[PDB]
């Protein structure tokens, strides 16, 4: 005679980045 | 001094005596550093340009095995601007990098062989 009682939950997942790395050119 | 009288070979065999090797002394060339940009091949560039990470031939050459013999051979044909680091690696034994990480020429051996002279006293 007991429940169920559906829990919630939480997500995560991070993002990257670039470097551009600028060329003398000569 | 002259040609062919064996200066190299006599830095080639200082650095077969306290190694029992022949190969694990530094060699680099003067020969191709005659124009003005190619001294960062032995420094590295600043932070923000291309080949950064990957730090100077020279110096982590030294970062490792901190008791090489190091040659120049023929320092005469680098034109009068690789001489104002060389200026500077004698007399404080330090160099630096683009990390600000700083190498110590504390116990190596310099040799520098020229070319000058030939057919004077
Ligand atoms: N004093 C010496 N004692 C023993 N071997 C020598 C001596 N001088 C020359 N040699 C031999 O002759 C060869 C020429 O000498 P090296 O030192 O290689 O010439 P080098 O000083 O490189 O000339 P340059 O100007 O750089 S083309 C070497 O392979 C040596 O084995």
């Amino acid at each position: 005679a007991a429940a169920a009682a559906a829990a919630a939950a939480a997500a995560a997942a991070a993002a990257a980045a670039a470097a551009a790395a600028a060329a003398a050119a000569a | 001094g002259p040609t062919g009288v064996g200066k190299t070979e006599l830095a080639k065999a200082l650095a077969d005596f306290l190694f029992d090797d022949e190969r694990a002394m530094v060699r680099i060339d003067m020969s191709e550093y005659g124009e003005k940009h190619t001294v960062a091949r032995l420094i590295g560039a600043p932070p923000g340009y291309v080949g950064y990470e990957a730090g100077g031939q020279l110096t982590e050459a030294v970062r490792r095995r901190p008791y090489t013999v190091v040659l120049f051979d023929e320092i005469e044909k680098a034109h009068p601007d690789v001489f104002d680091v060389l200026l500077q690696v004698l007399d404080e034994g330090r160099l630096t990098d683009g990390h600000g990480r700083t190498v110590d020429f504390r116990n190596t051996i310099l040799i520098l062989t020229s070319n000058l002279g030939s057919g004077g006293s």
